[PDB]
């Protein structure tokens, strides 16, 4: 009596708080520094604690190589997960970000490239504008259930791995840029006219245009076009979360 | 009930668990995260200095969180303490209008998703919810709400650089950093409309609503 | 595997000492009953034993799987004990003084990788 | 069933046979037949040994929570 | 909470930001078309001369609807900052 | 009645702890701190003046800032508690009057008010009935508020000679060229023959 | 109308009127009145002695959890 | 206070011990008195009364011609039993405030 | 049934146990964020 | 076999230098690089978070390295378990298929220079390299091939920026800025050719 | 009235955990750092000298500079105390003594009556009594304003070079050609020439 | 006369701390690093390599140069402390002269002259009887100087490059193309054809000599 | 009027006069001057040990809280 | 060179150590000729060996993030 | 000239010189010297210990100055 067998409990709640904590610190809302450090840990406890007596716990020593496999294996797992998720916020930044850079908004960028001189102030607003949406669709709830259920596809247990699997995710880095063009493509053509549009101006009397007339005028109307097109990101938002979902279900299988 | 050597080994181990009751049991956590994301926002990362966030946190959660001490207090501690309710039950008793106010601030989507991963049974009612599945739960509805509330805050300190640069762009300095100018701007707008005084009314609001 | 390897001889050591610490109090309690063989393990075998074979018991009244062996008389007895009381109370310190030194040398190993550990 | 369950029920056992070895020895001090100094002692003995158990058991439980706390994340 | 109330959060906020900027940005591309005509007519062109007006236009449109900006902009946060604790989710 | 001894040894070591807290929220460290940084944001560079110099620099203000209130608290109560003549918690509640006072003069009404009401209050009566765990909060506001009142009127010097040098470096034509990099010397200039640090000193002390 | 420091008050004083009604049972035990029984000021003193170890292990406790808390970065 | 209720019954056990202690000590000083009775207290009884101090008369055993009924034989053996029942006291009330005291230490 | 000499040498070996994957995954994290914090 | 808690010791130290390791042995140097290039090619600084193309070389290391873990699993995690060889004897014959590696991405001038900067004369064959000559000459090759990568990167760009500037030219145009007209075209583009994935299995390639 | 040992080691050990404050407050590191982050700022490299070097320069600088200060001390103050010839509160009353004389040296008189009049301090007569409380804020003031204004005297030479090449490019019509690329290597090549680091080192050590 | 072991014991682990300050000072660690980060200056491209790269090639390039420094103290000093034959003081005062000659080697004279003067020492009869605290301060001014010599000479082919760009393209009179953008892949196509990593390093290294 | 300063150099020379009271009565005692007796030469020694300890602890707070205020990032 | 010399230290910490406890080993089963007083000694050395390595390697530690931490 | 390198030096000198002349005394009353007394022994090697507890306590503290003084941004 009074055994409290002690191994068999951390063993139990080690591996899935490791796999937790490491998608914590990487899914985008959960993973933001405001956040304190202990309510992070925190909440990966609780759901470990919620998870583990569930699953078939595993016996592997802590003191072995094959602990270091287990551990490295959480932690791919958790970065993956949260990385495939950052991917569509990292694409609204790229959009935004173009926009703005359309709107002349950082003209030293063309001329001193990384000359720590850069204000994308476009790409913020519609970073925060994303992230208040995920919030809004319950996106991280979403994450959380995820991480619970590759369990079981890919139990806590060492098993073997694939490979083109992770260029995929890699591959991924592509949608970043193919949506971003689209959202752009919604303004950033009529800017394109508007700057030709320009160009006949310049084609008459030489010089005295461009750079007096052409930036406050391409300016105002980046921000009342982009105004108006602010409606549309949002199912385009569930576009790219239902992109980034599935890829990840299909992907992580 | 347990030997007066038990009781008072429990009590003083149970004193150990303070810091975390107050950041995953209580008010404290939006109100941080809420302070972080507006001092990230007014462009200040060390102005008020932590110590001074967190003692107005401290004090704001204490003004909060006053009827649920209260109830603790009339219907657990004061029983307790008169040797007419047990060490083991004063817990009980007490755990649950902290349990009532984490539940009233939490979301539907939260607790069905807790209710699922750990594979409990139909909850006809909010009165067969656990612990186990409310703690995180309210975890995660502080969280976004806390995080809802600082994304519409970031809002017009942003609207404002976008305007400053756009002004510093017509006339075509485009050399000029526009942080630079629209901090002293954005410490203007701060202490004009009652910066402080709106930000703890309108919290101390979300939190009774 | 490797910590319980590297820490399992000395608590092997340590738990065969309480063992033989019991078996000896037996004898002490039993000391004036009469028609009572002294009875004592050899500890190096039997821990040898352990080592290589791991505790076995015989039930589980349950008790372990040493070898009980009787201890020589020194001068005889008409009640019929074997129970001579100076080699039970040598023993007895004995043994105390060995169960202590095992407890010092695992406490010692256990802060010598604590040591390590934390940071 | 569950680790707080099995604390609950040390704590639990510890408190009973602590009340079992003073109710004894509140037994014998009143002067009731049957009860020997011999078993008050023991028993006495025995519950002091469980309570010192206890307390480690707290105290490295408790410093294992603060280590875990510690980790940063 | 809804979707729908954010983005026209986000409109409703980006739309005051344009009605902050409105004036300075075109009383600044007034001066500078009215510029470059003036030096198309004239035959003049020196990159420099149109940057002179500018500057002084774009001020005094601060002295003249400057209060206007600051009051709009206050309201707007204000009524932000009132209505927070009930859009809350 | 009085607390025994180990009893006031035991509260007196154990207050020592809040020391940094009761500097921080309580005096006028927050507001000086506060201010410093903010010119350092709006010199132009970010850390020129070391963290530490400061630091013990704001710290000196505050203690001569409030030499007069740390007078009075030693009058009413350091020096007849030590002398035996009064208890240890009738010593504290006179000694909280001079502090009382000092925060008081520097409360927004606002931020009072609004700290009464979350904390219940109803039929408050004279300015001598605001509780400490009142009266403290609406301190630190009002404190808060005041630092960015003064640091957005700090920054104007320095945002004028910024703006003046853009808009002549760019009419003159050298558009190409960073603003900042030559405004620094200027905003440096500006802050040595104005006598910067010394007037900030006198505004900050006449603050009060 | 709970308070906190209303608690801490009540509870100090338990603490120091036991230690002081400890003190005054000495006091009047070596001062020789009749009705003391050294026993009875044994027992009381290391009663306070319990009492302060209370007060200080509880002291102990909140100073490390206030610090901890004002430790934190926000 | 909670603290006295569990310690409560050792101290009144102790107390009374004492009080009997002296009461047999001072039939064993006034052994010589011509016409004085023994007196003793019924300790059970007493440590009911207490826990929720009358002296009692020895029952002689033999008949002196001075009138005193104190017997030599009889009290010594309540005296060595009261001494030790004392210290078995003392030494439940040390290991219960022992007891305490390492719950706290720490 | 168990005694104290196993409890307490099991006890201390989940201790230590513990110990080490807590101060192994503080490296493994420690080392991420420094390789996310760079710069490209 | 020694201590087991000098074991412990020397695990966790080695555990502090996996950001070295990552840079300076495998290849995650090259992909950082080719990044940065290529968004200083698209005239954006900031379109893709620093973070997201982290993540990215990250991934692509990984699978890149899959062949190298592959062997290290079978000549070093296999056989410290079946205890043939372990520890010392192992080590190096896990590490063996990162010399190989290494050995295959490095130049021979790197080599010749780390050699003569270290007075090693006798090094005659091509398998007994030492670590402290082959590691920085390693990342040096590193270095050359992301730079000649981010040229190769670089072409496509500064042809189409050319081309606009020179029709912006030709059409009478003299002051219109050609990078806000070349912008839209050059994602137009890198998205219609899908540069991504092309690039990434150029990189692959290029081992 | 000599200190026990025990307090005399506690004392000695408290005064040691003040050492950063005393070299950033009572030396010359403070005007040498703010020098030295000025003129990084100046040539365009923002951290080409890596900060560890320029605090090692600056404490060597220091060394040297307090040096004649460290040896008063020394004779006058620590060797009496080390062969037990005076106490330790005279000894160090003594060693304050050119410590003090060295930062009155390098004080401005107007930020010594405003912590004068600030402090409510009674008429002093000469410089021999003005308290310590009262001489080290003015002290660090004076040493800020000092550090400002040759911060911005150096950067008139980079000022100069920046500008010339700017209008150079300008004048040739180079209009999208950014001046600093170009201006860089010149800087560099400026402060190499007039033998920079020495004779910048050396003037910083002739102010004091 | 040897030291105790504790006070050994006690002064090695106290030096152990000094390891990155006698890196930068004493060691050609602190001419690369600088180098370098001009180097990455030059090429257009501040973000360049990272900066961990950087540091550890310039890490491995100091160990490299100071081989010769570091036998002659493992020959002359170290080697009798392990085989006991020295004290911990004469090993100090033996390992440090080859170390003293390679920093006076690189010392400028002026320095030196600038230091000496400034403490006031007395007539130096030599080289060999200068001491650590004047020749530290001015071997790292003369590191300082001569970084900043091999900086500007390197910024050289690539304001070449620059200057001939922009020269061809304002001929063409494509007045409103930004030169650095075009010239920033001729930057890295000189610095790849040339061999520029190599060639660099082995620049330093020859000049460290 | 008020000085830190002052009012901790009076306090560590209270200290001091009681540690060299103390020494000075032991060293009285050890020559054998009649007048003195051991329980107030232990008596005074074990204050003298109490006071220095306090000294210590209010030390340890200060430095302490010292390090916390002057690390704070402006 | 630097990494043999690092190895030679851990070797000789490590054989301290396993000297130690083959020593307490052999002592434990009763084996003559070894005493309690040398047993004791060998292991509180092989401790103080050990402390000193985990002490060194802290230095070090320190040292090499404190050099990579550097902005070029 | 003063130089903080040789007043280290020669407390180090110090502290040593301690050391080694309790550790010479006793060895020395272990090989059963006669004028040697126990009482002395344990005094000087205590008085070591000393010394040697305020040379690490001032390494520590001149350590921390150190670290807090380079790890500044200039």
């Amino acid at each position: 009596v009074t055994s409290e067998q002690w191994l068999y409990w951390l063993h139990l709640y080690f591996w899935p708080l490791l796999r937790v904590l490491a998608l914590i610190s990487t899914a985008p809302i959960l993973s933001e520094r405001a956040i304190p450090k202990r309510v992070k840990l925190g909440l990966g406890i609780m759901i470990t604690l919620v998870i583990a007596p569930s699953l078939p716990a595993n016996d592997t020593p802590l003191f072995s190589i094959a602990a270091l496999w287990l551990a490295m294996q959480q932690i791919l797992i958790g970065i993956a997960l949260g990385f495939t998720m950052q991917f569509a916020f990292a694409a609204v930044r790229t959009a935004g970000e173009f926009i703005g850079l359309q709107m002349g908004l950082s003209f030293a960028t063309f001329v001193d490239p990384g000359s720590h001189l850069n204000m994308p102030v476009l790409a913020r607003i519609m970073d925060m504008l994303a992230m208040l949406l995920f919030l809004t669709f319950n996106g991280h709830l979403w994450l959380i259930s995820l991480l619970v259920d590759t369990f079981h596809t890919l139990p806590i247990g060492s098993n073997p791995v694939n490979s083109n699997a992770f260029m995929a995710l890699a591959r991924a880095g592509g949608l970043i840029f193919l949506n971003g063009l689209m959202l752009a493509l919604p303004v950033i053509t009529l800017l394109l006219t508007l700057n030709l549009a320009l160009g006949l101006l310049n084609r008459m009397a030489p010089q005295l245009s461009i750079f007096v007339i052409g930036f406050p005028l391409t300016l105002t109307v980046g921000i009342m076009l982009m105004a108006a097109l602010m409606p549309l990101i949002a199912p385009f938002c569930e576009h790219l979360f239902s992109e980034i979902f599935n890829l990840l279900a299909d992907i992580v299988s | 009930s347990w030997s007066l050597s038990v009781q008072t080994l429990v009590f003083i181990t149970s004193l150990t668990f303070l810091p975390a009751i107050l950041l995953m049991m209580t008010s404290f956590t939006r109100i941080i995260i809420v302070f972080g994301l507006l001092r990230n926002a007014l462009g200040t990362p060390s102005a008020p200095p932590n110590q001074v966030l967190l003692g107005l946190a401290l004090f704001l959660t204490f003004f909060i969180m006053s009827p649920v001490i209260d109830k603790i207090y009339v219907d657990a501690y004061q029983p307790f303490s008169e040797q007419k309710i047990s060490m083991q039950e004063a817990l009980d008793k007490g755990a649950q209008p902290l349990r009532a106010f984490m539940l009233r601030q939490t979301r539907e989507a939260d607790l069905a998703l807790f209710a699922r991963l750990a594979n409990s049974g139909p909850l006809q009612g909010p009165e067969a919810v656990p612990m186990r599945i409310l703690l995180p739960a309210y975890v995660t509805s502080e969280l976004k709400t806390a995080f809802q509330i600082g994304f519409t805050i970031f809002i017009p300190f942003l609207i404002i650089d976008l305007v400053i640069a756009s002004v510093l762009m017509a006339l075509g300095m485009m050399m000029v950093p526009p942080a630079t100018i629209a901090l002293p701007f954005k410490l203007m707008l701060f202490v004009l409309v009652d910066g402080w005084q709106l930000l703890m009314g309108s919290l101390a609001q979300s939190f009774y609503s | 595997d490797r910590l319980d390897a590297a820490l399992r001889f000395q608590q092997e050591a340590l738990n065969l000492r309480a063992q033989r610490q019991e078996i000896l109090a037996a004898n002490i309690a039993n000391a004036d009953t009469p028609g009572y063989q002294a009875r004592d393990i050899d500890f190096a075998s039997e821990l040898k034993k352990v080592m290589v074979r791991g505790r076995e018991e015989t039930g589980g009244v349950s008790s372990p799987a040493v070898d009980l062996l009787y201890r020589v008389p020194d001068q005889p007895s008409l009640d019929g004990n074997t129970v001579d009381m100076d080699r039970e109370r040598t023993q007895f310190a004995d043994n105390s003084l060995k169960y202590q030194m095992g407890l010092t040398v695992l406490g010692s190993q256990l802060k010598g990788m604590m040591n390590v550990l934390q940071g | 069933v569950s680790f707080a369950g099995q604390l609950h029920a040390a704590l639990d056992r510890i408190s009973d046979r602590q009340a079992a070895a003073r109710v004894q020895a509140e037994k014998f001090t009143l002067g009731e037949p049957g009860i020997a100094l011999n078993d008050v002692m023991a028993d006495m003995q025995k519950a002091s040994v469980s309570m010192q158990m206890g307390i480690q058991v707290r105290n490295k439980l408790v410093a294992a929570y603060q280590e875990v706390m510690s980790m940063q994340v | 909470m809804t979707p729908e109330s954010v983005m026209m959060m986000g409109t409703e906020a980006m739309k005051v930001a344009l009605a902050l900027a409105a004036p300075l940005l075109l009383v600044a591309l007034i001066t500078g078309l009215i510029i470059s005509i003036l030096q198309a007519a004239t035959q003049i062109n020196e990159m420099t001369l149109s940057f002179i007006p500018k500057i002084v236009a774009v001020f005094i449109a601060i002295i003249v609807a400057g209060p206007w900006m600051l009051n709009l902009l206050l309201d707007y946060v204000r009524t932000l900052f009132s209505n927070l604790p009930y859009i809350i989710g």
